[PDB]
């Protein structure tokens, strides 16, 4: 359903934002090791296809029918228009 | 201050959907029943049993402990108790059956660990 | 066979030509477009040109300008030796 | 299939010709477009020529220039070849 | 609301300075131990990122319209007028 996607892919920008933002700064996590000994690693987060994601969601918000316009699918080339 | 409790239970969050192994909860009444538990089992060889150093004879039993989500644990309606027992449904561990004797002092945002003895 | 030579060899040129450029991204195809003149309305679904353009383009989008180039075979020697085969059979001069 | 190719060809070079540049930044358009000259009035978002322009562009924002190549099979013995084949069928000389 | 979103970017953009000050001066934490053993490392930031973000959020400010600013989406090529 559009609008309840919608809400799923604002979610998830919010999170992407914030990730973005910790990511410039430096604050992104790569590794986590707690007193427990336990360990996590992670593979690391890339500045372009993350934003390249946000742009995505964004779209998707931005589009009537986002479950659509974030995968893109029935893509078709663009032609051109000649004065 | 900083975000690291947040950080702390998702790294938590990622090794139980990493490690864990399903299992079943039976209670000690054996009244309710609760199965596809995710649990992470820990077991270390121990040789124990003689009074003091007496010269009796010891028997082999694992120092052992299982980790639960608290998240889950209260999902599924689970009120875990001493001598409640944890069964191991995952093929090969024998169906291994975990009796819950006592639980650690929960440190952290998203594991209970438990203090357990196996029974079979 | 050299009828299917031009023939293949032209629609070869076509579909070249056809392709005048490429744009790789992981950014959505409206996004892209929209960078490159989709939308935009031309004064002072697809691209209305209006003079020339700079598009800004995000990192990882590797703009490739693919101009039509000059297809081999026919106009050269090649294809004139095969048209002078064929004149040799029906009597012809090659020109 | 001639006329095809040519026309093919002409929007071709026309999409060639009209990305005379292009940026790629992770800075939003608004910067990239003010450094080129984007609302930067001549004297001695459509950016005014005035002349001779040297921009700062920050690292990491790269500006490739695009400039008209000669797009190719379209006046070159190729395309003779195919107004031969058509006039010998209408009778004609090439010239 | 423009300026809340406003609010926001000009707090981001203050903890950007500071990191980006702390890194050029070599004090950006990618890592970090305590004595209790538990860790976290950081995904180094990169200074011509983290200085695009900084012109990202300045530029937002200095806006308008903030969240659409920050994000550039209804994007255009840039024309040319002629003498």
């Amino acid at each position: 359903t559009p609008e309840e996607c919608r809400a799923q892919y604002r979610l998830m920008l919010k999170e992407a934002m914030d990730a973005y933002h910790q990511l410039n700064l430096g604050g992104s996590v790569r590794v986590v090791v707690d007193q427990n000994s336990e360990r996590v690693e992670y593979t690391a987060a890339n500045r372009q296809s993350l934003w390249a994601y946000i742009v995505r969601l964004q779209n998707a918000i931005n589009s009537d029918n986002p479950c659509a316009a974030f995968m893109g699918l029935p893509s078709s080339p663009a032609g051109f228009l000649f004065p | 201050a900083s975000n690291f409790a947040a950080i702390k239970a998702k790294a938590r969050r990622d090794v139980h959907a990493s490690l864990s192994v399903p299992a079943r909860y039976e209670n000690y009444s054996q009244d309710v029943i609760v199965e596809d538990l995710s649990v992470r089992w820990h077991n270390k060889i121990a040789i124990m049993g003689d009074l003091e150093n007496g010269g009796y004879a010891n028997i082999v039993e694992g120092i052992e402990r299982i980790i639960f989500t608290r998240e889950e644990l209260a999902v599924k309606g689970v009120v875990l108790s001493e001598g409640d027992s944890i069964i191991m449904t995952a093929e090969g561990y024998e169906n291994a059956r975990l009796v819950l004797k006592t639980q650690e002092p929960i440190v952290g945002p998203v594991e209970v660990v438990w203090q357990v003895a196996r029974a079979d | 066979m050299t009828r299917n030579f031009q023939e293949v060899t032209l629609q070869n040129a076509i579909v070249n030509a056809t392709y005048a450029a490429a744009i790789e991204s992981e950014l959505p195809s409206d996004v892209v477009f929209n960078q490159m003149g989709m939308g935009q309305t031309p004064f002072g679904k697809n691209i209305a040109i209006d003079g020339a353009k700079i598009p800004h383009l995000f990192p990882g989008t590797k703009l490739k300008m693919q101009p039509a180039g000059t297809p081999g075979g026919v106009g050269t020697d090649y294809e004139e030796s095969l048209l002078r085969n064929i004149a040799a059979s029906l009597g012809l001069s090659y020109e």
